[PDB]
């Protein structure tokens, strides 16, 4: 049982290796340290980091966000320390709660929610741009940027177009752990269930897949360790015994197969689809689509069930009910 | 009125949903399964009197080839005519072609079924720059066992049939991974020492134990052109040794478990 | 039928139940005894969704439903048009998973390969197992189980959650969820960087190995490495429903009010309350 | 911090949907015993002798019955709401037609509230009915009320910690959580809908497809509505002791015939009965209520699903009374 598979039996220790990027070499900061328990199941070597612009740009906004957010949550429990630690996850930033439209709305009713969002926004771009950047200086393709882009572009979906298109941020997602959860309900609630709503249903199909392509892709490279299935890069540029049985394993399974190259463009897409689907999903809700499941019985999607207990008619349409 | 409503009873939202399929399905069949595609392609299969044509099928289904600028000089195209040069020496057990094939010699030096090994680049795996990627600790001086972890150099290593085969002479490290991948051990009544990919071994205290062949199978493995060297082609035949040992270092290992 | 590289490894053996009676390939397919098996579960799994189907309702895809039982009926058989036929295909499908992993197995012995796959593809088939066999024995019914309809099943698992009021809160979902996210995001950052590698575009040359660590540290600087990332992929798909599985099934037989109120162990405790 | 099995679990909703009641076996028979703590009818009197209304001098509402009958009365009323206090909690010993003590204006519009809501709100209460029990549970104080912000501990029999007091600021957002089934929902459900019928509780869209006039910026309703509405529905089944698929199948909560059980529609005049209580009946008590019994905001304590149901989907388990006491309703 290549045990290789599961932790490293003897782990290896040598020279702190560095590739010069086209810049920013002179802006990595730290000493590689290394850690026993880390390299049993990974890479040893923590650190450098690089530091770059993009990244401290995110920083400096991911901060500012972050510290009108626990303000806020401080400012609900009084500032009295205990309960902050105790209500943490019941503490939020909301957006507006009175309907302002797209109207910038008072500080104490949306206001500092949409200042942490734009802040948070401003963050994840210079992420980006990092993200992208560091890819260029290495001389690397922009794949991983372009999968993020979806992610980053999901977030402004649910953050502030969404709201943007329907014109009221009361729809944007509150931040907090168990507020921002508590919007997923409120919202699909809103627009009539989103198990009804197709690109849910896409975002999950791909979510799900991506469960199953790293479950599978991952179980099949440890399977074919031994032959050195995780040198992936030479594997592509020079097919050995390793993919091709990763190959043959699944073609004999499912009838077809893939690449070692080509899988990692499936469960890339897959990741894409995940993010995509989801922000369509959202560009439509509110904006052509009211109630995702009455949308479905108008084209005759939605499944049907006798009644159990007696169907029960609407008592606020029955004759003299009162309002 | 309604947002989203259009003509003949249909909205934006169910456009989309035919747009979304559409996309889909595009990128599945017309570009993933066309770079399914640029390995093992176009397929095999026996011919006889008369078929020697194009067959359209097999341009469809292949991708524009593309091509790989080698880090160390060089290019590789794919897809591309790659067909196995190599007499297997297998022979049909029967009829059809699901007929699965049968060693005829011995299969782990044949290199056959699971000893079968990727016709690679008879090349050194090198490091970003130039440097032979794998090789053994006498070579990779600055590199190191990491302290509290068995030191193999020197242990014995017992094979399957339980016996003593060799002794762990060095470790050949990654040098771009920072990790070990393979055991080199003199081989036991053979003048000679040969590499064992450390996924096949079990590393303990006081020995090293390889369950995937017998000890007396330790001298048929392949040996390296070089000593502090191995080329790809050379750690595929290595590896696939040892896995080929899984089915048939003994008669039982391909025969039906339970 | 076959590819270039393909022939030397159709070799006979590997098998696990059957030797070389079902040892060979039907097109690019292996066979094997629980290949045989798989097809005799699919056949009658199908067959079976078919005629229930047909004594329904409506025969759109969507609409189409096959349900368990009434509670009523506790963990006996039901009659076919009010349950058993959820019964018969729910074995089916069991039937037909297994046998699908055990082909793996033995694809895998022959290919001389890890059984890590197969392995990998028992967490599914396990929590499947969770849904439909562990939590009704549970709960003492197999009415609990979801019903087989492409829209059908998105409603039992719609109520199913709303039975505790805010299924959001429930730890079990709390800890799935996020393996769900972060594995999407890992497969999303594992295959877009190795893209990322062979192909960085223009005539630029294919990079290495360090150029991949090197991405990642200077990102977020550190890089777990090759292998590493393979394992964790499977480690962090397999807790999906690894996790999951504890709050499925504490879920009715380990608690019967709101998640949210569960939370009242925190909460609640005396020195801050 | 985990419920041992097994648990009684109900269906309410098409084989396969999962919709139904869970219930924890202990839970149920605490909650059976706490409520088989109702008092037993008095044994029935003989309506022998003319009616009050000329017998006694400051008889109002129960002036049709006959003395021995209204004693009757008073008697359960006593042993409902002022078991430990008795009488005098409401009268002067030397004065049983003197309204000297508060209590005894209280509870005239008390005995006229119970009365209508047996008469009036049959839909909800149908022949079960209600007596000062169902509220009261033996105080004065019904041990569950509302005021206009919420209170810990909902039991009021139970005394408060520092931080579940009204005046400890840092503990609002428990206060609100426990008010909603524990749920972070920033909405205080009793106030926006249960203390009066200005706002609506429904907020999903009876169309696909977004009408326009009403789906675009100050036009349509802030999402907090929806909110509002979730964390109303989070209490309603903690009230209860039950979960939304008591009332709904989730597929579509909105839609009612076979999407909605009959408890769903008993709920819904739930709502209007506990808005006209707490609008025409409790809410104006504040006049005649000490300033000890009124809210910072000088509001009197009012009623929701809780002060009735107090965490079982039918008050006292279906107990009723109303045979018993003709006088507490249906008045013909
Ligand atoms: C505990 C929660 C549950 C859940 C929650 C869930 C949600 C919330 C959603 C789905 C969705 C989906 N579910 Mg369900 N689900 C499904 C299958 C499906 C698909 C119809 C669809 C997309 C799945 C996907 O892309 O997989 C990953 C990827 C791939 C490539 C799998 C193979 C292809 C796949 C698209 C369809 C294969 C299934 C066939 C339609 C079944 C045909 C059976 C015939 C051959 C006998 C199966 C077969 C099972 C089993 C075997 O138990 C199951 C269990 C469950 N789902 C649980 C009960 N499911 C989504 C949907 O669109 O609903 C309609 C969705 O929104
Ligand atoms: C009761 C409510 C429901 C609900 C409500 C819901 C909503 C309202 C939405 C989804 C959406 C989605 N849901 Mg659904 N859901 C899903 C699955 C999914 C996801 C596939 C998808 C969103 C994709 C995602 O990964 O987001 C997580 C990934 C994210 C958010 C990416 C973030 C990227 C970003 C770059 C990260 C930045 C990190 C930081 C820098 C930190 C910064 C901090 C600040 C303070 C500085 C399943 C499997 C089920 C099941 C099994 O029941 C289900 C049921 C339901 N969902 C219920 C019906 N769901 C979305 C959708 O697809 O709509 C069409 C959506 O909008
Ligand atoms: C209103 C109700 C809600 C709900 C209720 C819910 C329940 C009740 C359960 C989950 C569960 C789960 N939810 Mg949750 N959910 C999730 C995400 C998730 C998943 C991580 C997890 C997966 C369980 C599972 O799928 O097993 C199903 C998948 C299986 C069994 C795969 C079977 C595959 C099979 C072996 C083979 C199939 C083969 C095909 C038939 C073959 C086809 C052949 C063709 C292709 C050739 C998200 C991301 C969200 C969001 C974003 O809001 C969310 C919201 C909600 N869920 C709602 C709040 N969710 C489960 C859980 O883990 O509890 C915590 C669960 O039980
Ligand atoms: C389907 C595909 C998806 C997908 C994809 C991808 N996801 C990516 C990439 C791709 C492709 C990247 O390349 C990028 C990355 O880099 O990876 C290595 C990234 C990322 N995904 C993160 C989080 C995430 N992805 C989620 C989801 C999905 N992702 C979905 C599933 C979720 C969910 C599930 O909610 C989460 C939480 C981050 C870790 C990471 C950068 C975030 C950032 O932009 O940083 C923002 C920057 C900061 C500096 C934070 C600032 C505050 C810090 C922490 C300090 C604390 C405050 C303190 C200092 C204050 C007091 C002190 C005082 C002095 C002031
Ligand atoms: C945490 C890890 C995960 C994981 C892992 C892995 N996943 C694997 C492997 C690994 C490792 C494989 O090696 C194996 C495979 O070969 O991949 C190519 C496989 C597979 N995962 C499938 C579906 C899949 N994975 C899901 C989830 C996860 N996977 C999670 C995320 C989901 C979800 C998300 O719902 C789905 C739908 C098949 C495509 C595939 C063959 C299954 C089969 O059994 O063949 C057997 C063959 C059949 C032809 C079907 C028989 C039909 C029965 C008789 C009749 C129908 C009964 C049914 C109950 C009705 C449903 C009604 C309604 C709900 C619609
Ligand atoms: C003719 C007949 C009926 C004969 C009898 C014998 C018999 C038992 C036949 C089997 C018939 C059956 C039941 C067929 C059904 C086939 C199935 C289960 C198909 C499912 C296909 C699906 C939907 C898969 C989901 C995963 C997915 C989206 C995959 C696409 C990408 C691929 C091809 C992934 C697999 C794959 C992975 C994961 C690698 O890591 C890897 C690494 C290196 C090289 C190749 C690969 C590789 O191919
Ligand atoms: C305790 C067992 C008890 C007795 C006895 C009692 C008697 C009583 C009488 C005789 C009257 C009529 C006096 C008159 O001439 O008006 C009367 C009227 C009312 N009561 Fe009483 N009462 C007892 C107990 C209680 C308790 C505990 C309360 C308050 C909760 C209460 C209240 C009232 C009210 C109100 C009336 C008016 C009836 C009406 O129709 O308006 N009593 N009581
Ligand atoms: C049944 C006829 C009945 C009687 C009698 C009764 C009496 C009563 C009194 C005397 C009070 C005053 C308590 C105090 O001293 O503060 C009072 C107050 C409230 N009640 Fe009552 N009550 C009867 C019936 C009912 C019913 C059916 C309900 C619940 C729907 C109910 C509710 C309340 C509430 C709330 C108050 C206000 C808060 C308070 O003053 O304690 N009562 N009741
Ligand atoms: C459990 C937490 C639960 C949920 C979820 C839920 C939701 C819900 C929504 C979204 C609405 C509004 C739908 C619309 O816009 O028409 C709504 C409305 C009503 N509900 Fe509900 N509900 C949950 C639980 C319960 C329970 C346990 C019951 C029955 C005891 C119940 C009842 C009702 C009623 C009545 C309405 C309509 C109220 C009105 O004033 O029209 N709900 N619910
Ligand atoms: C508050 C708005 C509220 C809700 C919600 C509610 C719901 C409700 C249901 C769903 C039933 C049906 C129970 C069943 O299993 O069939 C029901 C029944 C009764 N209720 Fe109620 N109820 C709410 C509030 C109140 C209040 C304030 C009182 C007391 C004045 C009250 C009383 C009753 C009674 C009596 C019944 C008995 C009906 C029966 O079938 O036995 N409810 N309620
Ligand atoms: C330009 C103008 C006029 C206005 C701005 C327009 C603009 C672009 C607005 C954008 C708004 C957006 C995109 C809003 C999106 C909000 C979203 C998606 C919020 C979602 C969730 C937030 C959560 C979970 C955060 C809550 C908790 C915190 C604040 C504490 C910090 C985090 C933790 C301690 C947990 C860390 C866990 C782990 C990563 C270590
Ligand atoms: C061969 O492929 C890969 C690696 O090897 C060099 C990596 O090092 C990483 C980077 C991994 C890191 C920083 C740790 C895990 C991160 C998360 C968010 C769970 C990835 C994604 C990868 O694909
Ligand atoms: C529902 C979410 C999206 C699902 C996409 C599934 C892609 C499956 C690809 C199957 C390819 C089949 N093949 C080889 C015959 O082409
Ligand atoms: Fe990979």
């Amino acid at each position: 049982a290549d045990y290789q598979t599961i932790y490293t039996q003897i782990q290896a220790r040598g020279p702190h290796i560095t590739v010069s990027g086209e810049w920013g070499d002179n802006d990595r900061v730290g000493k590689p340290f290394y850690s026993y328990w880390l390299g049993k199941i990974g890479d040893a070597q923590i650190g450098p980091i690089y530091l770059g612009a993009s990244g401290i740009a995110a920083f400096a906004f991911g901060s500012t966000a972050i510290l009108i957010i626990l303000f806020n949550m401080a400012a609900e429990v009084h500032f009295d320390p205990l309960q902050f630690f105790r209500q943490f996850f019941w503490l939020g930033l909301y957006p507006p709660k009175a309907q302002y439209g797209m109207g910038i709305p008072p500080l104490h009713d949306g206001g500092w929610w949409l200042m942490a969002g734009l802040f948070m926004t401003l963050s994840l771009g210079s992420w980006w741009i990092r993200v992208y950047s560091r890819a260029r200086a290495l001389g690397l393709g922009t794949h991983i940027a372009w999968n993020f882009a979806a992610a980053i572009f999901f977030v402004l979906c649910i953050g502030c177009i969404h709201p943007t298109l329907v014109g009221s941020w009361s729809e944007g997602v509150p931040f907090g752990i168990w507020p921002h959860i508590d919007w997923l309900t409120a919202f699909s609630i809103r627009y009539g269930n989103f198990y009804y709503c197709p690109w849910h249903g896409f975002s999950i199909g791909f979510a799900y897949g991506c469960g199953l392509l790293f479950a599978a892709h991952g179980a099949t490279i440890l399977a074919v360790a031994r032959f050195g299935g995780d040198r992936e890069i030479e594997q592509i540029t020079d097919r050995g015994t390793a993919v091709e049985r990763a190959a043959l394993f699944w073609r004999w399974t499912i009838g077809f197969n893939a690449t070692i190259e080509s899988v990692h463009r499936w469960g890339w897409f897959f990741s894409l689809m995940v993010m995509v689907s989801a922000s369509v999903g959202i560009l439509l809700t509110g904006t052509f689509v009211d109630n995702w499941y009455l949308w479905c019985v108008k084209h005759g999607a939605a499944p049907d069930y006798p009644a159990y207990l007696p169907a029960t008619p609407d008592p606020a349409s029955l004759p003299g009910a009162p309002k | 009125m309604y947002h989203g409503a259009l003509a003949q009873h249909l909205d934006i939202a169910q456009l989309v949903w035919y747009a979304q399929w559409l996309v889909i399905w595009t990128v599945v069949l017309l570009y993933l399964r066309r770079e399914d595609r640029r390995e093992g392609y176009p397929l095999v299969e026996p011919l006889g009197l008369v078929k020697l044509a194009p067959e359209d099928g097999q341009v469809y289904e292949l991708p524009y080839p593309k091509t790989f600028v080698l880090p160390h000089g060089g290019t590789v195209t794919v897809p591309r005519r790659r067909p196995e040069t190599r007499e297997l020496k297998l022979a049909q057990t029967d009829g059809f072609e699901g007929a699965p094939l049968q060693p005829t010699g011995n299969p782990l030096v044949d290199a056959v079924g699971p000893a079968s090994y990727a016709e690679r680049a008879e090349v050194v795996d090198a490091t970003v720059d130039g440097k032979a990627k794998i090789v053994p600790l006498r070579v990779a001086t600055d590199f190191s066992i990491a302290e509290g972890d068995v030191d193999p150099r020197g242990l014995p290593v017992v094979a399957a049939d339980g016996v003593e085969a060799g002794t762990v002479t060095d470790l050949w490290v990654d040098r771009s991974e920072h990790y070990f991948r393979y055991l080199e051990l003199s081989v036991a009544g053979s003048a000679r020492t040969a590499l064992i990919p450390l996924g096949f071994c079990d590393v303990k205290k006081d020995k090293i134990v390889v369950t995937s062949i017998l000890s007396e199978q330790f001298a048929n493995v392949p040996r390296l052109q070089s000593r502090d060297q191995i080329t790809l082609r050379e750690e595929d035949k290595v590896s696939a040794y040892y896995a080929g040992g899984l089915l048939y270092a003994t008669p039982e290992r391909a025969e039906s478990l339970l | 039928a076959l590819l270039s590289f393909e022939r030397k490894y159709r070799v006979r053996g590997g098998t696990l139940i059957g030797g070389d009676l079902f040892d060979f390939w039907v097109g690019p397919y292996f066979v094997g005894f629980f290949g045989v098996s798989a097809i005799f579960f699919i056949f009658l799994g199908v067959s079976l969704i078919g005629y229930a189907a047909s004594q329904g309702p409506t025969w759109d895809p969507f609409a189409i439903s096959i349900n368990p039982p009434d509670l009523k009926y506790g963990l006996g058989a039901a009659p076919l048009l009010e349950g058993g036929f959820w019964q018969a295909i729910t074995v089916c499908a069991l039937g037909a998973f297994i046998s699908w992993m055990l082909r793996e197995v033995e694809i895998s012995r022959k290919l001389g390969i890890g059984w890590h796959v197969p392995l990998a593809f028992c967490v599914p088939i396990f929590m499947f197992c969770v849904l439909q066999v562990f939590r009704p024995l549970l709960l003492g019914s197999w009415g609990h189980a979801f019903p087989y309809g492409i829209l059908s099943h998105l409603d039992w698992v719609n109520n199913f959650g709303y039975q505790y009021l805010n299924w959001h809160y429930n730890p079990g979902h709390m800890s799935s969820v996020s393996f769900l996210f972060v594995n999407a995001m890992a497969l999303g950052l594992h295959g877009g960087l190795i893209l990322s590698v062979a192909n960085p575009g223009d005539g630029d040359k294919v990079k290495t190995a360090e150029h991949e660590n090197q991405y990642f540290r200077d990102v977020v600087g550190y890089s777990i490495g090759a292998l590493s990332i393979h394992r964790l992929g499977l480690f962090l798909a397999s807790n999906i429903f690894l996790t999951g599985a504890f709050g499925t099934i504490a879920s009715g037989p380990f608690w019967t009010r709101g998640w949210p109120e569960w939370w009242g162990w925190w909460l609640d405790i005396p020195f801050w309350s | 911090c985990f419920e041992p099995p097994p648990a009684t679990t109900t269906q309410t909703g098409f084989r396969g949907l999962s919709m139904g009641e869970v219930l924890h076996p202990a839970t149920v028979k605490a909650k059976k015993e706490r409520d088989a703590q109702y008092p037993p009818a008095l044994a029935a009197v003989k309506a022998e002798g003319p009616p009050v209304s000329q017998v006694y001098k400051n008889v109002k509402v129960l002036g049709n019955l006959t003395e021995a009958e209204f004693l009757r009365t008073m008697t359960a009323i006593t042993e409902w709401v002022s078991p430990q206090e008795g009488c005098t909690y409401c009268h002067d010993e030397n004065n049983l037609a003197s309204e000297a003590k508060y209590p005894y204006v209280v509870a005239r519009r008390m005995l006229e509230m119970t009365r209508a809501i047996n008469t009036n709100w049959t839909q909800h209460v149908a022949q079960t009915g209600v007596t000062c029990y169902t509220c009261h549970r033996g105080t004065p104080l019904p041990p569950y009320v509302r005021y206009l912000e919420p209170t810990l501990p909902l039991n009021n029999r139970e005394t408060p910690t520092h931080v579940e007091r009204v005046e400890t600021r840092s503990g609002y957002v428990v206060r609100l959580a426990k008010y909603t089934a524990y749920s972070a929902l920033n909405y205080d459900p009793f106030t926006m809908f249960l203390a009066n019928d200005k706002r609506q509780v429904r907020v999903v869209p009876q169309t696909a497809l977004p009408l326009v006039g009403v789906s675009r910026g100050k036009e349509r309703r802030p999402l907090s509505d929806a909110y509002a509405t979730f964390a109303l529905m989070m209490s309603i089944s903690d009230s209860l002791g039950t979960n939304c698929t008591f009332c709904h199948n989730a597929q579509t909560f909105e839609s009612w015939g076979k999407k909605s059980t009959p408890q769903r529609a008993i709920a819904w005049w739930g709502i209007r009965m506990v808005r006209d209580l707490n609008m025409n009946y409790l809410a104006p008590l504040n006049a005649s209520l000490p300033a000890s019994r009124l809210g910072r905001q000088g509001e009197a304590p009012q009623a929701d699903c809780r002060t009735c149901h107090q965490g079982v989907t039918k008050p006292l388990f279906g107990a009723s009374r109303l045979k018993d006491y003709p006088e507490l309703g249906p008045i013909k």
